[PDB]
């Protein structure tokens, strides 16, 4: 976990555990005693900034491959990509976590874009609750200008009206 | 209660009938067995319940429930007993069950 | 070896008292005693969980609550069972349980 | 002491 | 030659060592444990991909040569097996024949098993069903 | 300075009652006494007027959770220790020492939680996936912060009032600077 | 048992792609040569 979040391909928790059966307690507390002794060695030997590599949300790595695993096109990624970007905005939904905030502004892209791909489809696919993924869009309608990118419903690609009420 | 009577029922005719070998391997008398059923089903009707046809310490007329239990659970206050094959004997009237869903708060 | 609980009901303690008059009386021994008494309570253990359909459920609050020897004890007050529909109030009711692990 | 698992062709 | 491996010599070579079999025996010091088990993996149809490409990301995304000559990368496709998987169990009763059954966890899905680089103008690479515009358009020389 | 102080919801604390205590006797005899050998090898306890729990040890080691003062938790040690003496045994009072003091408060602002990890970062450690908070560890006073989205703090691991106190007002700048719209 | 874990795809992908890069193949020696771009007919 440690190599993939400082190359800038980080993966989730989900995927380590999916590879390594490792109860969830003894990883975390792996990680964190990892990060602090690699924080001293980095004290101690060359200093190294941060910036934002040990990020703990990190969502806009996840969005391509998670649209890649729906096998969406390229521009319902890049609208999800920039409707997680604005989702840090919204203090509704700043202390989701970063899979069910990727997983819902994918979905509500899906939406916009009219691509076929039902809610029971994502949540098998990313292993997210259909119901987490339900509550979040209901959550995130009332935000649609902001979430949205202007740009694409300037050029008309896209439409509000497609989303669906809650 | 007529189930808890055909319950009560079911109960002193198995009793009857599984205690007589028990009395012949003692070698006492069959008037045993059916003297003891007579006294039982009287004291049954005397008990008047059941219709038939035959400073922080621990120290009947009672309202009691004896039971048995699968799962209890405990919250903050709430408790959840989930109770299962018991008999109660609340306000003198005899009752039965097969499931039990108990919540009280703890105060 | 099964659980002991039901001597402490109706047609327990009926037949509890009645086996101490054929002790006074000098027809029973103490090991035929406790041998009718477990087989007693094997037999209204094994035939009150087959033939039965009746349903309950309480709602109260309960003022004393205690968990040694396998045994969950409650001392629940003011409180309302309903039956299967008919509902008792019940101002005093006391709760003895156990595990469906066998003994022995 | 016996071998636990073998191979099957 | 590439057509006939693609298309034939494949599934011959995935079903020449397609079961796969390990006996766990009792080894029971006492009757208690007499049961021996039989853990059969099995492989069925193989599958092969159009012409593909992973990145550090894990987004996939279909590779054409063009691409994969400029960004120094393998023109591959992916492989997947069906593989079964079989559970046996057999009381281990000395003397007496040991009798397999299933326990009905027979759980079967494809699994990727490797890269097979694809040469170029075969069935399975981008450029035989292309046209002469088609190739002009992907930058493939005609 | 900071206009609001947190409040205390639990504090954990140990008595030495000096002497050896048979579990089964006092789990008969007391009223809420739960004792579940195979589960865990001690007694619970519970009463009702501080809301607090004992832990009841085979050696006579105490201990009492759920005050929210430390003269809550004294009353409280005092009547357990007063039903363990009307049960029958010489549970001479010892000592009385308050290991964990966690007590929640509202800075009522949201916080963006990313760049406090990612500022003081040698302190904090965000992991959203596991825990919605993060786990900010002051090195002085030795206290431990849960930080929240909604402004909700949590602070714990103190021994008396004034390591809480402080900590709350060491984290309060550092936190005024993180504000969300 | 994890199945991920049981079938190793770098196997399969690590030798195809080194017994094509390198003309060796095992594990004859210059079975897979550069192709020759100089002229058409080369």
């Amino acid at each position: 976990l440690i190599g993939c979040r400082r190359a800038e391909v980080a993966r989730t928790f989900k995927e380590i555990q999916s590879l390594i059966h490792v109860k969830t307690k003894e990883f975390g507390k792996t990680l964190n005693i990892m990060k602090n002794i690699l924080r001293g060695k980095s004290e101690d030997g060359f200093l190294k900034i941060d910036t934002d590599n040990m990020s703990g949300a990190q969502n806009l790595t996840y969005i391509p491959r998670f649209c890649s695993h729906l096998g969406l096109p390229m521009q319902v990624t890049t609208s999800a990509e920039y409707t997680a970007k604005k989702c840090k905005e919204i203090k509704e939904i700043a202390g989701k976590s970063p899979i069910t905030i990727a997983v819902v502004s994918i979905y509500l892209n899906i939406l916009l874009f009219q691509i076929p791909i039902t809610a029971a489809k994502v949540g098998q696919t990313l292993q997210v609750t259909e119901g987490t993924i339900k509550s979040g869009y209901k959550i995130l309608y009332e935000h649609r200008d902001k979430l949205v990118d202007p740009q694409l419903i300037a050029n008309g690609v896209v439409s509000l009206d497609n989303l669906p009420g809650v | 209660n007529a189930e808890a009577s055909r319950v009560y029922e079911i109960i002193v005719e198995s009793v009857v009938n599984e205690v007589r070998e028990d009395f012949e391997n003692a070698g006492i008398d069959e008037q045993t067995l059916q003297d003891l059923k007579n006294i039982w089903q009287k004291k049954l009707t005397e008990t008047k319940v059941t219709t038939f046809s035959w400073d922080y310490l621990i120290s009947p007329d009672e309202n009691l429930m004896l039971c048995l239990y699968d799962k209890v659970t405990r919250t903050k206050a709430r408790w959840k007993c989930s109770l299962k094959d018991g008999v109660v004997t609340i306000n003198r009237n005899d009752y039965t069950f097969q499931k039990a869903q108990v919540e009280a708060e703890w105060v | 070896g099964y659980y002991e609980l039901y001597r402490r009901s109706t047609i327990g303690n009926s037949l509890v008292d009645a086996l101490d008059t054929l002790i006074s009386d000098g027809r029973i021994e103490a090991s035929l005693a406790m041998r009718v008494l477990e087989t007693f309570d094997k037999v209204v253990a094994e035939t009150l969980k087959d033939n039965t359909q009746s349903k309950l459920t309480v709602k109260g609050n309960l003022d004393t609550y205690g968990f040694c020897d396998d045994v969950w004890t409650f001392i629940v007050k003011n409180c309302q069972v309903t039956v299967e529909q008919s509902v008792i109030s019940v101002d005093k009711l006391r709760i003895v349980a156990c595990n469906s692990k066998k003994s022995e | 002491l016996r071998r636990k698992t073998r191979q099957l062709k | 030659s590439f057509n006939q491996f693609v298309d034939y010599t494949l599934q011959d070579i995935i079903c020449e060592d397609s079961t796969l079999i390990l006996e766990q025996l009792a080894q029971h010091t006492t009757e208690s444990d007499n049961i021996s088990r039989k853990y059969e993996i099995s492989f069925g149809k193989i599958y092969v991909t159009k012409p593909m490409v992973n990145e550090s990301d894990g987004v996939t995304h279909a590779l054409y040569p063009q691409e994969a000559r400029l960004r120094n990368l393998t023109y591959s496709s992916g492989l997947f097996v069906d593989v079964k998987k079989r559970t046996y169990e057999a009381i281990d009763v000395p003397g007496r024949e040991l009798k397999y059954e299933l326990i009905a966890e027979e759980s079967e899905g494809k699994v990727f098993i490797g890269r097979l680089p694809i040469m170029l103008r075969s069935k399975n690479c981008y450029l035989s069903e292309a046209t002469e515009s088609d190739l002009y358009k992907l930058k493939e020389c005609p | 300075t900071s206009g609001i102080v947190p409040t205390l919801q639990n504090i954990v604390a140990t008595v030495t009652l000096g002497c050896r205590l048979d579990l089964k006797t006092v789990a008969l005899h007391a009223r809420n006494a739960e004792y579940n050998p195979k589960r865990f090898a001690a007694v619970i306890m519970r009463i009702r007027e501080p809301k607090t729990t004992a832990l009841i040890f085979a050696s006579g080691k105490m201990v009492v959770t759920g005050a929210k003062s430390e003269d809550d938790s004294k009353l409280a040690s005092r009547k357990y220790a007063r039903i363990i003496q009307k049960i029958g045994f010489a549970a001479k009072f010892t000592d009385f020492k308050i290991q964990n003091i966690v007590g929640s408060c509202d800075v009522k602002f949201p916080i963006r939680l990313e760049g406090l990890a990612f500022s003081h970062g040698t302190f904090s450690s965000y992991e959203p996936e596991l825990f919605p908070g993060l786990i900010y560890r002051m090195v002085k006073p030795k206290i431990v912060l849960l930080i929240f989205v909604s402004g909700k703090i949590v602070l714990t691991g103190a021994k008396q009032r004034e390591e809480i106190y402080q900590a709350f007002e060491a984290i309060y700048p550092v936190l005024s600077e993180f504000r969300k719209m | 048992f994890n199945m991920k874990l049981a079938i190793n795809a770098k196997t399969i992908t690590s030798g195809l792609k080194y017994a094509l890069a390198t003309g060796n193949w095992g594990e004859r020696a210059g079975v897979s040569q550069v192709l020759n771009r100089y002229t058409y007919s080369s």
